[PDB]
């Protein structure tokens, strides 16, 4: 996953650097239990910081066993931009590791992986690599942090 | 999660544009609590969400019931 | 582990000496010589430690030392003398202390290792060198709603009274530091069950008249959230009173040198204690408003500023864990996790370049006992797992080394199902803790505060207290040191149990680790769950509730609370924010944008607090921290 | 043998002792002279003396085990079952004074865990009335309860041995034990116990102490906790 | 005094007998032998007591009377069985009885001379072997007035 978390340090720069002279319009986008058919749509638990009418913030589900996304997710993209906002930033939930479907409707795609994947070269066989803006990992409580940091440096500049 | 903003809370479903509101209040002193939530409500036109509460035995049945006239649909007892 | 296991090596040692020369000592009396023994004698002196055999040789001495009636030390340029007989009704004549009667070394050795006299190394059966005299220290606290009227009730019970110790506890809205506004959900609960401030005027009009100056003067209040803020203006009030004294006596203002010496003296000599605990509060709700590591950084920077100001005297540190044992926590679980709050406190000071020396003596503990029998014995452990961590590990003054505990009554076990029994039943709670050299006792009701206006039961609160120490007979006594066995078996036991403890949480990836992975949560809910099922179980009895109930049933007639406050005080309060707001409009910005480049440049934050206090609301305090980051997020 | 009425009077500890044992002592040495053998009836005297607010009394019981014991060895060789001593402790209705009578009930509990820590044979918790003269009512409950409390539920009070890690318990056993021995040397140069309770020694010696002990409690040297001082400026109705 | 003046005498022996043992136990590292010793630690313990000195034999006996959760003695034509470990709600383990950790067998022997376990000569610390358990007998002392009162008082109680 890794959403929020960056979010929230992201959005206190900005409101804090530019004097909340931006106006950011935020949608998550949640997976659905396929069996009992619900959802737990818990990603506004973390951070407080859309406590601004300028900012918006709106929740939404998968809705399929398929793919990750409802089926107008492009149409609600261009919603979101027809206001007149200034930001549009879009969550994208969890599949295992073959997706890449929000990249054909996205100008610009951050990219975050997790520190816990050890594996100490099937990062070549993930599929996700030359497909991104900037490499993204949090959690250096863990040992072997600046051996990562340099495997993926490797593997991007050999991408 | 707990602790947050009676006006967060209020404008946070106006965000979402949300169906009910649930709220655990086994502190006390609700009443207050629960007029400013429906008068706030009541304030922007969003009377098709529900209210329901719950607080244990705090509230005696007339005051419960009082408050439930004003507008809330129920609150769930313990017992 | 180490530490004892020189003790067993060494007591060997001992052993072989003394069998050696009691060994030539009967040959001797044969007449054939073999010097060999000798050699093997003085090879067993030498391999021995020094410091040790140089309290070996002390013992003699210390059996001369107390022999007589009257203790006697000339330290320094004075020398104190102190009685050490007392008088029974019946002519026999009892020593407030009594010394082994052993004769064989090794026991006496080991003895001296691991149960000195008290006020001596390792400060295993109390820190101060004999009890102190009657006249307990006990403050009185009391404090809810405006300034005003809590003025007006510290005049009223300080009165005609030399050392006064004041308690202020503030109300729940101080403790979040929310600015109060219009909002009747705020506005409704404000003022109840504490006393609520929200600027620097009211916080002075509070304590006005008061002379904070006085030396044999106390106050306490109990807050942890705003702890660096609050301290700012009581700091700042401390200066305000007493330059204001001058500007009574001179009427000028004074120069800017003298402005500074007088503040330098009254920071020098100003009194005070905060109950502050970051910890506790992370670990018991999760109703913080910061980010744990950011309060424990502030609280450092706090400690850094007053060492390099250089205050000897007060301390605003309280390593607390009532909530842990209220929760239901079991005993040996609640003693491991104070002690390994307090190293983690010890470590973080000495991670931010202060040395040791200075803050250690300044440290406290305030934990409760319970109805179990480890409690008996549980001070016992508090004193000497730490004595011997300041020695060897970090080698800290004597003073430092020094352990301080506060103990109070818990309430969990006083159920309001059949009160009376509680009563009777806290006696026997307050007898362990004297027995064990108690520094400060309380007695206390259910509600810590009196959350309901108390009556005569406080007289009987505090009668027990009267009635162990000043009149009970084996009070007279002290030492529990030989003549009862299950102390010292319960003591290695429990030592061997907390360190156990301690390894397992150093296992589970750090404390802070810990505290991230709600380690310690988990464990008291489940521990507590199963305290409650084999209460309703039975399978612990417990007196006075499963059993032996009143066949008249329990009617138990009572009232809940009286605890008002008029709208017209909160009204009043509230347009003096409003003034107060109006007054400096301009000035708060440069104050904000100053604390934002502090927070920003890695810089002491107190500092700036310092002046900010004077003309920043603690409402636009809590919200500027909040734009910074401050605020806690929930991470269940 | 009872002396409960002794310490009743207001005896003094080591004499309360001493006394009880001297009667016991007499009593066997009489029943000895009448060609009876021993071993027919020492394992049935019975002993009642209580337990007052001085420290002897927490370790009183441990030298009436003591004394009695070597006695009946090498001096009689009666058999081991004969020479165990048994006893019976009941709280000092003495200390307990009718002002502030609300506060006897909790500073019994001092004099019944002494009781209980020093292993009796058994526990009286008994009101100030030992007949009930008024006859007695739902207190009783309390007085009960608390024995209840410290017998059924109170962890330490599975040990039953203090023997390492307190001096003060030898210390004072080694001293009552030779002033009682002390006593006794007096009380047998007085010419027989029969010679004493002729000429009264013993209460002469009973009225001085109680004089001595009045005279303490009145003068406030010697504090009595909720009676000298702390009292309430509410008055005392205490109906 | 006669009594405890015998205390005094025989700790100083039993002090000087495990001297003389310990001694010739060193002595038989270093090489030279001399027999003197052994000649002293017979005298001694000739002149040592005979029921004490079975006494302080049977100590690794009482030792191991405690080692284990229960005790069981065999006594007349029957055996009687009883617990001796308790639990806390810490799991702290309690022994009921605690036996002295020293070595020295002069301290030994002052113990065991002045104050053994509660059932045990001299019963210095409680006639009964163990505590007797719970459910105490409470007497119920009542009586006033006539015979006919007292009576039905009696059989209002015992009910
Ligand atoms: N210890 C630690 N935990 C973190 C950190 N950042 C996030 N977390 C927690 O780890 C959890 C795992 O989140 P994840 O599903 O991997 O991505 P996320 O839900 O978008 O944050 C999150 O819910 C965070 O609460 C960090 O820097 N350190």
């Amino acid at each position: 996953a890794g959403k929020s978390s960056l979010t929230d340090e992201l959005i206190r720069r900005f409101r804090l650097d530019q004097d909340d002279a931006l106006s950011i319009a935020v949608i998550s986008i949640d997976p659905s239990r396929r069996k009992s058919g619900g959802a737990l749509l818990g990603d506004r638990i973390r951070m407080n910081a859309i406590n601004h009418p300028n900012i918006f913030m709106r929740s939404l589900a998968t809705r399929e066993a398929g793919s990750e996304i409802s089926q107008a997710l492009p149409d609600v993209i261009a919603a979101c931009k027809a206001a007149r906002f200034d930001l549009v930033i879009v969550e994208t939930s969890g599949i295992g590791q073959g997706d890449a479907a929000i990249v054909p409707h996205v100008d610009l795609s951050l990219y975050v992986m997790t520190p816990e994947f050890g594996a100490a070269s099937a990062l070549e066989k993930i599929d996700m690599l030359d497909f991104a803006d900037f490499v993204a990992i949090n959690k250096f409580d863990r040992k072997g942090a600046q051996d990562a940091w340099r495997d993926v440096a490797k593997q991007v500049q050999r991408n | 999660g707990h602790n947050r903003s009676v006006q967060e809370v209020v404008t946070a479903a106006l965000q979402e544009d949300v169906q009910g509101i649930a709220i655990s209040s086994y502190q006390g002193g609700h009443v207050e609590y629960f007029k400013y939530m429906i008068d706030l409500l009541r304030e922007h036109g969003g009377e098709h969400i529900q209210v329901f509460g719950g607080g244990g035995g705090v509230i005696v049945p007339d005051e419960i019931r009082e408050l439930q006239a004003y507008g809330v649909a129920r609150i769930y007892s313990p017992e | 582990r180490a530490y004892h296991r020189r003790v067993v090596a060494q007591s060997k040692l001992a052993r072989e000496r003394q069998q050696l020369r009691a060994a030539h000592d009967m040959l001797q009396g044969a007449g054939h010589e073999s010097a060999a023994l000798e050699t093997l004698a003085s090879e067993r002196d030498v391999s021995l430690g020094a410091v040790e055999r140089k309290l070996l040789a002390m013992w003699p001495q210390m059996q001369q030392a107390y022999s007589g009636d009257e203790y006697v030390v000339k330290i320094r340029d004075k020398e104190i003398r102190t009685g050490l007989i007392s008088t029974t009704l019946s002519g026999t004549k009892i020593r407030k202390v009594v010394l082994p009667r052993f004769e064989d070394e090794g026991e006496i050795l080991k003895w001296l290792m691991r149960e000195n006299v008290p006020g001596s190394f390792p400060y295993t059966a109390g820190v101060f060198a004999f009890k102190r005299e009657g006249e307990d220290p006990t403050r009185m606290f009391a404090g809810e709603g405006d300034a005003f009227r809590t003025n007006r009730r510290f005049k009223l019970v300080s009165e005609g009274m030399e050392a006064k110790r004041l308690s202020t506890a503030f109300d729940s809205v101080t403790l979040y530091g929310e600015d109060p506004h219009e909002r009747p959900d705020i506005y409704g609960k404000v003022g109840n069950s504490g006393v609520s401030i929200a600027t620097l005027e009211d916080m002075k009009v509070l304590y006005d008249g008061f002379d904070l100056t006085n030396p044999s003067t106390s106050v306490s209040m109990t807050i942890n959230g705003p702890a660096p803020t609050i301290l700012a203006m009581f700091m700042n009030t401390a200066i305000d009173q007493q330059i204001d004294r001058f500007r009574a006596d001179n009427g000028r203002d004074p120069t800017a040198d003298e402005e500074a010496k007088i503040r330098a003296w009254v920071l020098q000599n100003v009194r005070g204690t905060v109950q502050a605990d970051i910890l506790k509060e992370d670990q018991g709700q999760n109703t913080c408003i910061f980010s744990t590591e950011f309060s424990l950084k502030v609280m450092g920077d706090i400690q850094e500023y007053f060492v390099h100001h250089q205050v000897r005297n007060f301390y605003s540190v309280s390593i607390s864990g009532y909530h842990i044992a209220e929760a239901g926590a079991n005993p040996i679980s609640q003693l491991a996790f104070t002690l390994a709050n307090g190293f983690t406190y010890v470590e973080a000071y000495l991670a931010r370049g202060m040395h040791i020396d200075d803050f250690a003596p300044n440290l406290s503990f305030f934990f409760s006992n319970g109805m179990d029998p480890e409690y008996s014995v549980l001070g016992r452990v508090a004193r000497r797992i730490w004595a011997v961590t300041m020695r060897d590990k970090y080698g800290a003054n004597d003073r430092s080394q020094k352990l301080k505990y506060h103990i109070q009554t818990s309430g969990r076990s006083l159920h309001a199902q059949e009160i009376d029994f509680n009563d009777i039943r806290t006696t026997l709670q307050a007898l362990i803790a004297i027995y064990d050299n108690c520094n400060s006792l309380h007695t206390n009701a259910y509600d810590e505060a009196i959350t309901t206006p108390t009556a005569e039961s406080v007289r009987r609160a505090l009668a027990i207290q009267l009635i162990i120490n000043r009149e009970w007979g084996v009070a007279k006594c002290e030492n529990p040191n030989q003549g009862s066995f299950l102390i010292e078996e319960l003591t290695d036991l429990v030592e061997e149990a907390v360190l156990q403890e301690f390894e397992r949480i150093a296992e589970r990836g750090g404390v802070l680790g810990a505290m991230e992975t709600g380690y310690q949560r988990g464990k008291i809910q489940e521990e507590s769950l199963y305290y409650e099922q084999l209460k309703h179980d039975g399978t612990l009895p417990i007196i006075g509730v499963n059993t032996f109930r009143n066949p008249n049933g329990d009617p138990t007639p009572q009232t809940l609370e009286l605890a008002r406050s008029s709208e017209d005080e909160k009204q009043s309060q509230l347009h003096r924010l409003t003034e107060f707001h109006g007054a400096h409009q301009a000035d708060a910005e440069a104050m904000l944008a100053r604390l934002r480049q502090a927070v920003i440049d890695n810089r002491n934050v107190f500092a700036v607090l310092m002046d900010a206090v004077r003309v920043c609301s603690l409402g636009q305090i809590t919200h500027a921290l909040f734009e910074v980051g401050g605020q806690y997020r929930r991470n269940m």
